[PDB]
């Protein structure tokens, strides 16, 4: 029942993804998010790599709608930028065009961990600062990430944006802002049954990433042990690193839904010789350093006592030599390999 | 509570792309004015605003979601003719798409169609003799066309949030807020949301509410740093609306006006 002239005119004019971009055999990613490809323009006006994401599913879901809605507004150098949306009418598929990041923290950290660490001086500091800058921009606009981890912290390769952090894969859709509807980067309050995502939950994750950048190992590493938030072995690992929190350290722990399950399962005497100081010393990081004192503020167990992203960016750590750089690689050669196609 | 992008209006897509020139709006309107008069066209806008309101109320959506859907509709028919897509199909599609921008609760397919069918039958039988003819596949097709026109611009700012800040600043919430809030609702019967930033619309509504209730707030309005001639422009549109309202019998007139609309031509 639509107007015919209107319908054919729009069909004539509508830019189709397959016509504009060459991407067959160039799949660099596959998950719940959907399909991600490395892509070049067929009509050779531009000469640079693009990330094409076909969203998983059909039509416009809540998740697709939210993601489009917010990425259309968000603009910041340390957050990944939506360039174009292609709506394929025949198969009802949504495609999203982004600039292409060759690297990410998961692969960078694995490359060092494979070696027998963070070879440019001040790469760790520069990464942390840009992560903090991107999250601060989101948080200022009341956008939570809600699933921060090394895999979705991208880093740009050779090109005009060399060694710039690009935060990606924001959890744009969660029903009622609720986690109840790996666990290595999940804040203790989420494990004890917190009903909502918060800014503080994103900050704990940055703290875990910061510990992993310094040491090359996930601070709260744990075996893959569920329709419930409570995860015993993940909590056990947090206490083995951090120690068990005193009443005075986290007064509102009693208000958490799984507190009576915590008391039932755990005895504090177990972790009496455990602390972040002792853990980081074993991995050759000095407790007197400004890096450590900032890490300890990021990894505070009580969410209300956890430092914000703004306050973290103001830390004297970033005023100490060496200073953060725009290019995290600091003009040095990039040893990390390119993305292999699937 | 809907805080996403709240303080970003001046760098938003709403401001940079969907605040239109009035003369450009009138120029695109001339193609539909060959069939309808200027008066008839404004009455259609009022009618379909009430249809979107009635759908929203039926689905238990909060006012802000209903407003966003109203804007999506207005934005579509600012660019294109009424013949291009049937506005009876577009209205529930706008409500459906607006509801998916929120993450607190979801509107189902079967529930949408049921609401569209029920509202037009119980509340708008003066305009529509026949039942809602569209199934869900038509909503899902229309959604794709709507999203494409809007250039994927989905976050819409409204006067309710600034209004709330202004009345709280006066210390006159119980006195002025209910009346000011309904006047904001009434401004969606007009083009105001395509022409002015929301905070200006909220100030105009709050001025009218003060005049109606005989509350001296001249000093408070003087303390603001804003273009007062732009507000007086908005005030005159609001006062004009209530004189249109008075002289318009929606129920008596809307069947005839709906038959004068240009119709979508079928394929060859
Ligand atoms: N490689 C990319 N450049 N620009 C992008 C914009 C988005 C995406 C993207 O969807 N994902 C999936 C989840 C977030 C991490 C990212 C990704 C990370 C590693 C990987 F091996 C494949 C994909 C990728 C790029």
């Amino acid at each position: 029942k639509m107007d015919y002239d209107f319908k054919v005119k729009l069909s004539s004019e509508r830019e189709r993804v397959e016509d504009l971009f060459e991407y067959e055999g160039c799949k660099v990613g596959r998950g719940t998010y959907g399909h991600v490809y490395k892509a070049k323009r067929k009509d050779g006006k531009d000469d640079k790599d693009y990330a094409l994401k076909q969203i998983e599913g059909t039509g416009i879901s809540m998740s697709a709608c939210r993601e489009i809605a917010l990425l259309r507004e968000l603009k910041h150098p340390n957050v990944i930028s939506l360039q174009k949306v292609f709506l394929s009418h025949a198969d009802r598929k949504v495609w999203l065009l982004f600039d292409y990041a060759e690297h990410d923290l998961w692969h960078i950290i694995k490359f060092h961990r494979a070696s027998k660490v963070q070879l440019p001086r001040g790469m760790v500091k520069s990464l942390l600062y840009q992560i903090l800058d991107g999250i601060h921009y989101l948080h200022a606009n009341w956008v939570l990430h809600r699933d921060l981890k090394p895999a979705n912290i991208l880093v740009m390769g050779e090109g005009p944006e060399r060694g710039r952090v690009k935060i990606a894969d924001m959890g744009f859709a969660r029903l009622f802002n609720s986690p109840l509807k790996t666990f290595w980067y999940r804040a203790p309050e989420l494990l004890l049954g917190a009903r909502h995502y918060t800014k503080a939950i994103d900050i704990w994750a940055i703290g875990c990433i910061f510990a992993e950048l310094l040491t090359s190992e996930p601070i709260f590493h744990c075996r893959q042990e569920t329709s419930n938030p409570y995860h015993h072995d993940q909590l056990d690992r947090i206490f083995n690193v951090m120690g068990f929190p005193a009443d005075k350290d986290w007064e509102d722990i009693k208000k958490m839904p799984e507190h009576s399950t915590l008391m039932k399962d755990f005895r504090r005497n177990t972790y009496t010789n455990c602390s972040l100081i002792k853990y980081m010393e074993k991995h050759k990081v000095k407790p007197d350093s400004k890096a450590f004192h900032l890490l300890q503020k990021l990894l505070t167990m009580d969410p209300i006592k956890r430092i914000t992203s703004e306050q973290a960016m103001q830390d004297p750590y970033f005023l100490e030599d060496p200073l953060p750089t725009s290019d995290v690689f600091a003009g040095c050669q990039i040893p990390y390999p390119k993305r292999e196609f699937l | 509570d809907d805080k996403a992008m709240a303080g970003n209006f001046w760098q938003s897509s709403h401001y940079l792309q969907w605040i239109l020139d009035k003369q450009d709006l009138l120029k695109e309107r001339q193609k539909d004015l060959k069939f309808l008069s200027e008066e008839e066209y404004w009455k259609l806008q009022i009618f379909f605003t009430n249809v979107i309101q009635a759908l929203g109320e039926h689905l238990k959506l909060r006012q802000q979601v209903i407003a966003t859907a109203t804007v999506y509709f207005k934005r579509f028919y600012a660019r294109y003719s009424l013949k291009s897509i049937d506005p009876v199909l577009m209205a529930p599609t706008c409500v459906f798409l607006a509801s998916k921008v929120e993450e607190f609760g979801v509107v189902s397919n079967t529930r949408l169609i049921a609401a569209a069918t029920s509202v037009l039958k119980t509340r708008f039988s003066y305009a529509f003799p026949k039942e809602f003819p569209y199934r869900m596949n038509h909503i899902l097709e229309c959604e794709f066309y709507l999203l494409e026109l809007m250039d994927c611009c989905l976050i819409v700012y409204h006067p309710y949030r600034p209004l709330l800040q202004y009345v709280q600043d006066m210390g006159q919430e119980d006195m002025l807020l209910p009346l000011a809030w309904r006047i904001v609702n009434d401004t969606y019967r007009t083009d105001l949301c395509l022409l002015y930033p929301p905070f200006m619309i909220a100030l105009a509504c709050l001025h009218v509410a003060c005049v109606v209730q005989q509350k001296d707030a001249r000093q408070w309005f003087a303390e603001l740093s804003v273009d007062m001639e732009k507000i007086l422009e908005i005030i005159r549109v609001i006062l004009k609306l209530y004189e249109q309202w008075k002289n318009f019998d929606e129920r008596k007139e809307m069947a005839t006006i709906l038959s004068k609309m240009p119709k979508p031509k079928p394929p060859p």
